[PDB]
Protein backbone atom coordinates (compact mmCIF):
# COMPACT_ATOMS: atom_id res chain seq x y z
CA UNK A 1 0.00 0.00 0.00
CA UNK A 2 2.10 2.92 -1.78
CA UNK A 3 0.84 6.37 -2.35
CA UNK A 4 2.97 8.25 -5.10
CA UNK A 5 2.89 11.76 -5.76
CA UNK A 6 4.40 12.26 -9.07
CA UNK A 7 5.45 15.73 -10.16
CA UNK A 8 8.75 16.09 -12.25
CA UNK A 9 11.79 17.23 -10.20
CA UNK A 10 12.83 19.82 -7.53
CA UNK A 11 14.79 23.04 -8.12
CA UNK A 12 16.48 24.97 -6.14
CA UNK A 13 13.58 27.21 -5.96
CA UNK A 14 11.04 25.05 -5.12
CA UNK A 15 7.83 26.00 -7.31
CA UNK A 16 4.45 25.68 -5.92
CA UNK A 17 3.84 22.11 -6.80
CA UNK A 18 7.12 21.25 -5.73
CA UNK A 19 6.13 22.39 -2.12
CA UNK A 20 2.76 21.29 -2.22
CA UNK A 21 4.02 17.45 -3.20
CA UNK A 22 6.70 18.05 -0.33
CA UNK A 23 3.79 19.39 2.06
CA UNK A 24 1.63 16.63 1.37
CA UNK A 25 4.16 14.20 1.77
CA UNK A 26 5.19 15.29 5.39
CA UNK A 27 1.20 15.00 6.24
CA UNK A 28 1.04 11.29 5.42
CA UNK A 29 4.11 10.95 7.29
CA UNK A 30 2.51 11.82 10.22
CA UNK A 31 -0.56 10.04 9.52
CA UNK A 32 1.44 6.79 8.93
CA UNK A 33 0.66 5.95 5.47
CA UNK A 34 3.46 5.01 3.25
CA UNK A 35 4.04 8.12 0.59
CA UNK A 36 6.98 9.09 -1.84
CA UNK A 37 7.48 11.43 -4.07
CA UNK A 38 7.55 10.44 -7.77
CA UNK A 39 9.94 12.57 -10.21
CA UNK A 40 10.10 12.13 -13.68
CA UNK A 41 12.80 13.91 -15.41
CA UNK A 42 16.54 13.37 -15.44
CA UNK A 43 18.55 15.79 -13.61
CA UNK A 44 21.86 15.05 -11.50
CA UNK A 45 21.12 17.28 -8.91
CA UNK A 46 17.95 16.35 -7.70
CA UNK A 47 20.16 14.79 -4.79
CA UNK A 48 21.61 17.94 -3.74
CA UNK A 49 17.89 19.95 -4.26
CA UNK A 50 15.90 17.28 -2.40
CA UNK A 51 18.44 17.20 0.55
CA UNK A 52 17.22 20.17 3.00
CA UNK A 53 13.26 18.50 2.07
CA UNK A 54 13.15 14.67 1.86
CA UNK A 55 15.29 12.04 2.07
CA UNK A 56 17.00 9.31 -0.41
CA UNK A 57 14.10 6.93 1.30
CA UNK A 58 10.74 9.93 0.76
CA UNK A 59 11.16 9.67 -3.28
CA UNK A 60 11.55 8.09 -6.63
CA UNK A 61 13.45 9.59 -9.86
CA UNK A 62 12.55 7.75 -12.57
CA UNK A 63 16.40 8.00 -14.73
CA UNK A 64 17.41 6.82 -11.04
CA UNK A 65 15.26 3.96 -11.32
CA UNK A 66 16.84 2.61 -14.08
CA UNK A 67 20.11 3.21 -13.48
CA UNK A 68 20.19 1.53 -10.24
CA UNK A 69 20.66 5.08 -8.28
CA UNK A 70 17.41 4.60 -6.39
CA UNK A 71 18.11 5.29 -2.36
CA UNK A 72 21.89 5.84 -3.08
CA UNK A 73 23.87 9.01 -1.44
CA UNK A 74 26.58 10.88 -1.72
CA UNK A 75 30.15 8.99 -2.02
CA UNK A 76 33.46 9.67 -0.40
CA UNK A 77 34.92 12.85 -2.63
CA UNK A 78 37.30 11.44 -5.08
CA UNK A 79 40.43 13.98 -5.48
CA UNK A 80 39.51 14.05 -9.70
CA UNK A 81 43.01 16.43 -9.89
CA UNK A 82 45.30 13.96 -8.18
CA UNK A 83 43.88 10.89 -10.20
CA UNK A 84 44.15 12.74 -13.75
CA UNK A 85 48.28 14.17 -12.59
CA UNK A 86 49.35 11.56 -10.22
CA UNK A 87 47.87 8.13 -11.78
CA UNK A 88 47.72 9.25 -15.32
CA UNK A 89 50.33 11.51 -15.99
CA UNK A 90 47.86 14.02 -17.57
CA UNK A 91 48.82 17.94 -17.41
CA UNK A 92 46.47 19.90 -15.86
CA UNK A 93 45.98 23.99 -16.63
CA UNK A 94 43.26 25.89 -14.93
CA UNK A 95 41.61 28.08 -16.36
CA UNK A 96 41.43 31.59 -14.08
CA UNK A 97 38.15 33.39 -13.36
CA UNK A 98 36.38 29.77 -13.08
CA UNK A 99 36.55 25.76 -11.31
CA UNK A 100 38.06 24.86 -14.47
CA UNK A 101 41.05 22.70 -16.21
CA UNK A 102 41.88 21.79 -19.57
CA UNK A 103 43.42 18.28 -19.65
CA UNK A 104 46.33 17.36 -21.64
CA UNK A 105 48.35 14.37 -22.55
CA UNK A 106 51.91 16.41 -22.90
CA UNK A 107 51.14 18.71 -26.06
CA UNK A 108 47.55 16.94 -26.85
CA UNK A 109 44.68 18.86 -25.43
CA UNK A 110 42.12 15.89 -24.22
CA UNK A 111 39.34 17.21 -21.91
CA UNK A 112 37.62 20.06 -20.95
CA UNK A 113 36.79 19.56 -16.67
CA UNK A 114 34.08 21.69 -14.91
CA UNK A 115 33.98 21.52 -11.31
CA UNK A 116 30.65 22.81 -9.45
CA UNK A 117 32.87 23.96 -5.89
CA UNK A 118 35.70 26.30 -5.60
CA UNK A 119 37.42 23.08 -4.02
CA UNK A 120 37.00 21.09 -6.94
CA UNK A 121 35.01 18.07 -4.76
CA UNK A 122 32.04 17.99 -6.91
CA UNK A 123 33.27 17.10 -10.68
CA UNK A 124 30.11 18.53 -12.81
CA UNK A 125 30.97 17.55 -16.40
CA UNK A 126 34.03 16.82 -18.73
CA UNK A 127 34.10 17.47 -22.43
CA UNK A 128 36.33 15.24 -24.66
CA UNK A 129 38.06 16.42 -27.78
CA UNK A 130 39.16 14.33 -31.00
CA UNK A 131 42.35 15.42 -32.94
CA UNK A 132 40.83 18.32 -34.83
CA UNK A 133 39.62 20.01 -31.43
CA UNK A 134 36.16 19.08 -32.12
CA UNK A 135 34.13 18.20 -29.13
CA UNK A 136 32.77 14.41 -29.69
CA UNK A 137 31.34 13.48 -25.98
CA UNK A 138 30.07 15.64 -22.72
CA UNK A 139 30.37 13.49 -19.63
CA UNK A 140 27.94 14.85 -17.21
CA UNK A 141 28.65 13.58 -13.19
CA UNK A 142 25.90 12.91 -10.55
CA UNK A 143 26.16 15.22 -7.60
CA UNK A 144 26.75 11.86 -5.47
CA UNK A 145 29.88 11.39 -7.75
CA UNK A 146 28.64 8.88 -10.34
CA UNK A 147 29.76 9.53 -14.42
CA UNK A 148 25.53 9.96 -14.87
CA UNK A 149 25.02 10.22 -18.66
CA UNK A 150 27.47 11.04 -21.78
CA UNK A 151 26.28 12.56 -24.50
CA UNK A 152 27.42 11.75 -28.07
CA UNK A 153 27.66 15.50 -30.45
CA UNK A 154 27.41 16.34 -34.51
CA UNK A 155 28.08 19.30 -36.40
CA UNK A 156 27.84 22.54 -34.22
CA UNK A 157 27.80 20.72 -30.66
CA UNK A 158 24.30 19.49 -31.87
CA UNK A 159 22.88 16.24 -29.40
CA UNK A 160 22.71 13.22 -31.37
CA UNK A 161 22.23 10.50 -28.68
CA UNK A 162 22.90 10.10 -24.68
CA UNK A 163 23.83 6.98 -22.62
CA UNK A 164 23.40 6.67 -19.28
CA UNK A 165 25.25 4.54 -16.78
CA UNK A 166 24.31 2.85 -13.23
CA UNK A 167 27.24 3.76 -10.51
CA UNK A 168 29.26 1.24 -11.81
CA UNK A 169 29.59 2.36 -15.51
CA UNK A 170 27.13 -0.05 -17.02
CA UNK A 171 24.81 1.40 -19.87
CA UNK A 172 21.41 1.40 -18.67
CA UNK A 173 19.10 3.54 -20.78
CA UNK A 174 19.94 4.81 -24.52
CA UNK A 175 18.22 8.23 -26.25
CA UNK A 176 18.33 9.59 -29.87
CA UNK A 177 17.70 12.88 -30.70
CA UNK A 178 16.70 14.82 -33.71
CA UNK A 179 16.42 18.77 -34.14
CA UNK A 180 12.96 20.40 -34.26
CA UNK A 181 12.52 24.34 -33.85
CA UNK A 182 16.16 24.19 -32.98
CA UNK A 183 16.25 21.68 -30.34
CA UNK A 184 16.82 17.68 -29.89
CA UNK A 185 13.30 16.12 -29.69
CA UNK A 186 13.81 12.25 -28.56
CA UNK A 187 12.94 10.06 -31.47
CA UNK A 188 13.89 6.61 -29.67
CA UNK A 189 14.84 5.19 -26.09
CA UNK A 190 16.57 1.82 -25.09
CA UNK A 191 16.30 0.49 -21.64
CA UNK A 192 18.07 -2.24 -20.30
CA UNK A 193 15.61 -3.71 -17.15
CA UNK A 194 15.00 -6.98 -16.21
CA UNK A 195 18.23 -8.53 -17.96
CA UNK A 196 16.07 -7.51 -20.45
CA UNK A 197 15.92 -4.71 -23.67
CA UNK A 198 13.02 -2.35 -23.69
CA UNK A 199 12.11 0.11 -26.67
CA UNK A 200 9.80 3.49 -26.97
CA UNK A 201 9.34 6.46 -28.85
CA UNK A 202 9.50 9.20 -26.33
CA UNK A 203 9.54 10.15 -22.58
CA UNK A 204 5.87 9.54 -22.19
CA UNK A 205 6.27 5.80 -23.21
CA UNK A 206 8.63 5.48 -20.93
CA UNK A 207 7.21 7.06 -17.38
CA UNK A 208 4.17 4.94 -18.30
CA UNK A 209 6.69 1.81 -17.87
CA UNK A 210 7.86 3.50 -15.07
CA UNK A 211 4.72 3.69 -13.35
CA UNK A 212 3.89 0.13 -14.58
CA UNK A 213 7.02 -1.31 -12.73
CA UNK A 214 5.86 0.79 -9.16
CA UNK A 215 2.64 -0.39 -8.92
CA UNK A 216 1.58 -3.42 -7.15
CA UNK A 217 -1.70 -3.81 -6.08
CA UNK A 218 -2.64 -1.54 -3.58
CA UNK A 219 -0.90 1.68 -4.26
CA UNK A 220 -2.83 4.81 -5.07
CA UNK A 221 -0.95 7.21 -7.33
CA UNK A 222 -1.25 11.49 -7.20
CA UNK A 223 -0.87 13.24 -11.04
CA UNK A 224 0.32 16.35 -10.04
CA UNK A 225 2.26 17.84 -12.56
CA UNK A 226 -0.59 16.94 -15.80
CA UNK A 227 1.28 18.41 -17.81
CA UNK A 228 3.88 15.70 -18.49
CA UNK A 229 2.07 12.96 -15.65
CA UNK A 230 -1.53 12.85 -17.23
CA UNK A 231 -0.24 11.83 -20.60
CA UNK A 232 1.70 8.95 -18.92
CA UNK A 233 -1.34 7.92 -16.79
CA UNK A 234 -3.43 8.30 -20.11
CA UNK A 235 -0.69 5.40 -21.43
CA UNK A 236 -1.48 3.48 -18.19
CA UNK A 237 -4.10 1.08 -17.77
CA UNK A 238 -7.49 2.04 -15.77
CA UNK A 239 -6.94 -0.83 -13.38
CA UNK A 240 -4.35 1.59 -11.70
CA UNK A 241 -5.84 4.10 -9.38
CA UNK A 242 -4.62 7.80 -9.88
CA UNK A 243 -5.97 10.90 -8.48
CA UNK A 244 -5.69 14.45 -11.17
CA UNK A 245 -4.24 17.27 -8.44
CA UNK A 246 -5.02 20.40 -10.42
CA UNK A 247 -2.88 23.03 -8.82
CA UNK A 248 -4.42 26.02 -10.78
CA UNK A 249 -7.47 27.49 -12.45
CA UNK A 250 -8.44 24.76 -15.10
CA UNK A 251 -9.84 26.61 -17.71
CA UNK A 252 -8.17 29.78 -20.12
CA UNK A 253 -11.17 32.33 -18.65
CA UNK A 254 -12.31 32.07 -15.62
CA UNK A 255 -14.45 33.97 -17.02
CA UNK A 256 -16.88 31.22 -19.35
CA UNK A 257 -17.21 28.49 -16.84
CA UNK A 258 -19.33 26.60 -19.16
CA UNK A 259 -17.36 27.32 -22.24
CA UNK A 260 -13.84 28.28 -22.20
CA UNK A 261 -11.64 25.85 -23.02
CA UNK A 262 -9.26 23.97 -19.83
CA UNK A 263 -6.00 25.23 -19.79
CA UNK A 264 -3.03 23.75 -21.93
CA UNK A 265 -1.28 22.09 -19.20
CA UNK A 266 -4.97 19.92 -18.08
CA UNK A 267 -6.10 19.04 -21.43
CA UNK A 268 -4.57 15.52 -21.75
CA UNK A 269 -6.46 14.61 -18.42
CA UNK A 270 -9.68 16.57 -18.99
CA UNK A 271 -10.37 14.85 -22.17
CA UNK A 272 -9.96 11.27 -20.60
CA UNK A 273 -11.57 11.95 -17.32
CA UNK A 274 -12.72 8.51 -16.95
CA UNK A 275 -9.13 7.40 -16.37
CA UNK A 276 -8.88 9.06 -13.43
CA UNK A 277 -10.84 8.23 -9.35
CA UNK A 278 -10.85 12.09 -8.78
CA UNK A 279 -9.89 15.76 -9.19
CA UNK A 280 -8.14 17.38 -6.04
CA UNK A 281 -8.66 20.82 -5.98
CA UNK A 282 -7.70 23.55 -3.05
CA UNK A 283 -11.05 25.42 -2.79
CA UNK A 284 -14.55 24.57 -2.56
CA UNK A 285 -15.32 27.27 -4.71
CA UNK A 286 -13.02 25.44 -7.47
CA UNK A 287 -14.69 21.89 -6.66
CA UNK A 288 -17.60 23.48 -7.43
CA UNK A 289 -17.16 24.93 -10.75
CA UNK A 290 -15.42 22.15 -11.69
CA UNK A 291 -18.08 19.50 -10.42
CA UNK A 292 -20.63 21.22 -13.00
CA UNK A 293 -18.19 21.43 -15.88
CA UNK A 294 -17.32 17.77 -16.06
CA UNK A 295 -21.60 17.39 -15.22
CA UNK A 296 -20.26 15.20 -12.09
CA UNK A 297 -18.59 12.26 -14.36
CA UNK A 298 -16.13 11.45 -10.94
CA UNK A 299 -15.60 12.96 -7.58
CA UNK A 300 -14.27 16.55 -7.06
CA UNK A 301 -12.72 16.95 -3.54
CA UNK A 302 -11.32 19.78 -2.15
CA UNK A 303 -8.55 19.52 0.00
CA UNK A 304 -6.25 22.52 0.68
CA UNK A 305 -2.70 22.30 -0.45
CA UNK A 306 -1.44 23.76 2.80
CA UNK A 307 -1.65 24.22 6.56
CA UNK A 308 -1.62 26.16 9.31
CA UNK A 309 0.86 25.54 11.97
CA UNK A 310 6.37 33.85 17.87
CA UNK A 311 4.83 37.05 19.27
CA UNK A 312 1.97 37.95 17.28
CA UNK A 313 -0.32 41.57 16.67
CA UNK A 314 2.37 43.59 18.47
CA UNK A 315 0.82 46.92 17.07
CA UNK A 316 2.50 54.21 12.93
CA UNK A 317 -0.07 51.87 10.61
CA UNK A 318 1.45 49.18 8.88
CA UNK A 319 -0.34 47.51 5.64
CA UNK A 320 1.30 44.64 3.95
CA UNK A 321 1.26 42.68 0.86
CA UNK A 322 2.83 39.43 -0.11
CA UNK A 323 2.57 39.17 -3.77
CA UNK A 324 4.30 38.44 -6.93
CA UNK A 325 5.10 41.75 -8.93
CA UNK A 326 3.03 40.53 -11.63
CA UNK A 327 0.63 42.01 -14.07
CA UNK A 328 -2.04 39.78 -11.95
CA UNK A 329 -2.09 41.23 -8.71
CA UNK A 330 -2.70 45.23 -9.89
CA UNK A 331 -0.26 46.52 -7.43
CA UNK A 332 -0.21 50.11 -8.82
CA UNK A 333 -3.98 50.23 -6.77
CA UNK A 334 -2.43 49.16 -3.45
CA UNK A 335 -0.30 52.78 -4.30
CA UNK A 336 -3.27 54.90 -5.42
CA UNK A 337 -5.04 53.38 -2.33
CA UNK A 338 -1.83 54.69 -0.19
CA UNK A 339 -1.89 57.93 -1.90
CA UNK A 340 -5.34 58.35 -0.91
CA UNK A 341 -5.46 57.10 2.42
CA UNK A 342 -1.76 58.73 3.89
CA UNK A 343 -3.58 62.66 3.89
CA UNK A 344 -6.07 61.05 6.54
CA UNK A 345 -3.42 58.52 7.77
CA UNK A 346 0.05 60.20 7.43
CA UNK A 347 1.63 57.36 9.54
CA UNK A 348 0.87 54.36 7.43
CA UNK A 349 3.25 52.38 5.71
CA UNK A 350 2.71 49.78 3.12
CA UNK A 351 5.07 47.13 2.77
CA UNK A 352 5.11 44.67 -0.26
CA UNK A 353 7.08 41.51 -0.54
CA UNK A 354 8.13 39.55 -3.76
CA UNK A 355 9.84 40.16 -7.13
CA UNK A 356 9.47 40.11 -10.62
CA UNK A 357 8.85 42.09 -14.08
CA UNK A 358 6.87 45.47 -12.38
CA UNK A 359 9.13 46.48 -10.09
CA UNK A 360 10.33 49.34 -11.99
CA UNK A 361 7.16 50.52 -12.45
CA UNK A 362 6.16 50.21 -9.11
CA UNK A 363 9.17 52.28 -7.75
CA UNK A 364 8.29 54.87 -9.95
CA UNK A 365 4.52 55.62 -9.25
CA UNK A 366 5.84 55.43 -5.62
CA UNK A 367 8.47 58.36 -6.69
CA UNK A 368 5.89 60.31 -8.23
CA UNK A 369 3.09 59.98 -5.17
CA UNK A 370 5.67 60.91 -2.95
CA UNK A 371 5.30 57.83 -0.93
CA UNK A 372 9.12 56.88 -0.57
CA UNK A 373 8.29 56.75 2.95
CA UNK A 374 5.41 55.00 2.56
CA UNK A 375 5.35 52.27 0.15
CA UNK A 376 8.47 50.19 0.25
CA UNK A 377 8.84 47.22 -2.23
CA UNK A 378 10.79 45.25 0.08
CA UNK A 379 11.96 42.55 -2.22
CA UNK A 380 11.77 38.41 -1.49
CA UNK A 381 12.15 37.46 1.87
CA UNK A 382 13.35 33.96 2.87
CA UNK A 383 10.92 33.89 5.88
CA UNK A 384 8.23 36.53 7.26
CA UNK A 385 7.39 35.54 10.52
CA UNK A 386 8.67 38.59 12.06
CA UNK A 387 7.19 40.68 9.10
CA UNK A 388 4.02 39.65 10.33
CA UNK A 389 3.64 40.40 14.28
CA UNK A 390 3.19 44.02 13.44
CA UNK A 391 1.00 43.87 10.47
CA UNK A 392 -2.15 45.47 10.69
CA UNK A 393 -3.98 44.00 7.61
CA UNK A 394 -2.85 42.57 4.35
CA UNK A 395 -4.16 43.84 1.26
CA UNK A 396 -5.12 41.70 -2.21
CA UNK A 397 -6.19 43.59 -5.15
CA UNK A 398 -5.45 40.73 -7.56
CA UNK A 399 -8.01 40.22 -10.71
CA UNK A 400 -7.44 36.40 -10.31
CA UNK A 401 -6.01 34.24 -7.15
CA UNK A 402 -4.98 30.80 -6.25
CA UNK A 403 -4.94 29.32 -2.86
CA UNK A 404 -2.70 31.30 -1.30
CA UNK A 405 -0.03 29.69 1.22
CA UNK A 406 0.84 33.11 2.50
CA UNK A 407 -2.60 34.43 3.20
CA UNK A 408 -3.37 31.43 5.36
CA UNK A 409 0.42 32.03 7.43
CA UNK A 410 -0.46 35.83 7.68
CA UNK A 411 -4.32 34.75 8.90
CA UNK A 412 -2.08 32.38 11.50
CA UNK A 413 -0.45 35.19 12.77
CA UNK A 414 -3.73 37.21 13.29
CA UNK A 415 -3.47 39.53 10.49
CA UNK A 416 -6.85 40.10 8.99
CA UNK A 417 -7.26 40.44 5.09
CA UNK A 418 -9.49 43.06 2.46
CA UNK A 419 -9.38 41.24 -0.99
CA UNK A 420 -10.97 41.82 -4.19
CA UNK A 421 -14.06 38.90 -4.56
CA UNK A 422 -11.82 37.35 -7.40
CA UNK A 423 -11.03 32.95 -7.82
CA UNK A 424 -10.01 31.63 -6.32
CA UNK A 425 -8.33 31.59 -2.78
CA UNK A 426 -9.85 34.55 -1.33
CA UNK A 427 -13.33 33.03 -0.84
CA UNK A 428 -11.79 30.09 0.77
CA UNK A 429 -9.90 31.81 3.34
CA UNK A 430 -11.67 34.55 3.81
CA UNK A 431 -15.63 35.37 5.66
CA UNK A 432 -16.46 38.93 5.33
CA UNK A 433 -16.63 40.66 8.87
CA UNK A 434 -15.07 37.35 10.57
CA UNK A 435 -11.39 37.81 9.54
CA UNK A 436 -11.67 40.86 6.91
CA UNK A 437 -13.74 41.88 4.02
CA UNK A 438 -14.33 41.14 0.61
CA UNK A 439 -14.50 43.70 -1.89
CA UNK A 440 -16.34 43.79 -5.92
CA UNK A 441 -13.51 43.50 -7.78
CA UNK A 442 -11.93 46.71 -9.07
CA UNK A 443 -14.03 48.69 -7.03
CA UNK A 444 -11.10 51.05 -5.46
CA UNK A 445 -13.65 53.08 -3.60
CA UNK A 446 -15.05 50.19 -2.06
CA UNK A 447 -11.21 49.14 -1.14
CA UNK A 448 -10.69 53.06 0.17
CA UNK A 449 -13.54 53.12 2.22
CA UNK A 450 -13.20 49.38 3.65
CA UNK A 451 -9.13 49.95 4.13
CA UNK A 452 -10.35 53.27 6.37
CA UNK A 453 -13.12 51.88 8.31
CA UNK A 454 -10.77 49.47 9.90
CA UNK A 455 -8.01 51.63 10.49
CA UNK A 456 -10.32 53.58 12.01
CA UNK A 457 -11.96 51.27 14.31
CA UNK A 458 -9.30 49.31 15.84
CA UNK A 459 -11.82 47.33 18.00
CA UNK A 460 -12.92 45.74 14.36
CA UNK A 461 -9.47 44.73 13.71
CA UNK A 462 -8.92 42.83 16.94
CA UNK A 463 -12.80 40.87 15.78
CA UNK A 464 -11.16 40.50 12.45
CA UNK A 465 -7.55 39.89 13.90
CA UNK A 466 -8.87 36.80 16.41
CA UNK A 467 -11.17 35.86 13.17
CA UNK A 468 -7.64 35.17 10.99
CA UNK A 469 -6.67 32.76 14.12
CA UNK A 470 -9.81 31.13 13.92
CA UNK A 471 -9.96 30.75 10.72
CA UNK A 472 -6.19 29.61 10.41
CA UNK A 473 -7.02 26.92 12.86
CA UNK A 474 -9.44 24.88 10.02
CA UNK A 475 -6.74 24.61 8.19
CA UNK A 476 -4.52 22.57 10.79
CA UNK A 477 -2.22 19.89 10.36
CA UNK A 478 -4.58 17.51 11.85
CA UNK A 479 -7.51 18.93 9.83
CA UNK A 480 -5.63 18.48 6.39
CA UNK A 481 -4.27 14.96 7.95
CA UNK A 482 -8.12 13.71 8.51
CA UNK A 483 -9.00 15.05 5.02
CA UNK A 484 -6.63 13.05 3.40
CA UNK A 485 -6.97 10.11 5.40
CA UNK A 486 -10.41 10.19 4.84
CA UNK A 487 -9.83 10.71 0.92
CA UNK A 488 -7.46 8.00 0.82
CA UNK A 489 -9.71 5.39 2.38
CA UNK A 490 -12.55 6.22 0.25
CA UNK A 491 -10.67 6.18 -3.33
CA UNK A 492 -9.47 2.76 -2.36
CA UNK A 493 -12.48 1.20 -1.03
CA UNK A 494 -14.31 1.96 -4.35
CA UNK A 495 -11.71 0.89 -7.06
CA UNK A 496 -11.97 -2.56 -4.52
CA UNK B 1 34.28 27.10 -27.57
CA UNK B 2 35.70 24.36 -24.87
CA UNK B 3 33.53 24.54 -22.62
CA UNK B 4 29.92 24.43 -22.33
O1 LIG C 1 8.35 37.70 -0.36
C1 LIG C 1 7.85 36.57 -0.20
C2 LIG C 1 6.79 36.12 -0.97
C3 LIG C 1 6.27 34.84 -0.75
N1 LIG C 1 6.80 34.06 0.21
C4 LIG C 1 6.27 32.71 0.50
O2 LIG C 1 5.76 32.04 -0.65
C5 LIG C 1 4.83 31.03 -0.22
C6 LIG C 1 3.71 30.88 -1.25
O3 LIG C 1 2.97 32.09 -1.30
P1 LIG C 1 1.99 32.43 -2.52
O4 LIG C 1 1.07 31.25 -2.70
O5 LIG C 1 1.43 33.80 -2.30
O6 LIG C 1 3.07 32.51 -3.72
P2 LIG C 1 2.73 32.38 -5.29
O7 LIG C 1 2.38 30.93 -5.48
O8 LIG C 1 1.59 33.35 -5.47
O9 LIG C 1 4.00 32.79 -5.97
C7 LIG C 1 4.37 31.45 1.19
O10 LIG C 1 4.67 30.49 2.21
C8 LIG C 1 5.09 32.77 1.47
O11 LIG C 1 5.50 32.93 2.84
C9 LIG C 1 7.87 34.57 0.97
O12 LIG C 1 8.40 33.89 1.88
N2 LIG C 1 8.36 35.78 0.75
Amino acid sequence: SMNYFVGNSLGVNLTGIEKAIINRLNLFKEMGRPAQCVFLSWNRYLYRNAQNYITSSDYINMYDFFQEATYLERNEPFDWLSYWTDECHYTLKHVENSHDFRIYDQERFLMYAHFQDPKYRILDYVNHFDSQRRKVKRDFYDVRGFLSCSRILVDKQQTLCEFFYNPEGDTKLEKYFSYKDGKPEVQKIIVYYANKQYFFNNETELGAFFIKQLYQHGDLFFSDRNVYTAPIFNLTPESIPVVAVLHSTHIKNIDALDSSPFKNVYKAMFENLSRYRAIIVSTEQQKLDVEKRINHTIPVVNIPVGYSETPVQTLSVKLISVARYSPEKQLHQQIELIKRLVSYVPKIELHMYGFGSESKKLNELIQKYGLENHVYLRGFLSNLDQEYSDAYLSLITSNMEGFSLALLESLAHGVPVISYDIKYGPNELITSDFNGYLITKNDEDALFDKVKYVIDHPEVQQRLSKGSLAKAQQYSKASLIKQWDQFVRLILEHHH
Amino acid sequence: SDSD
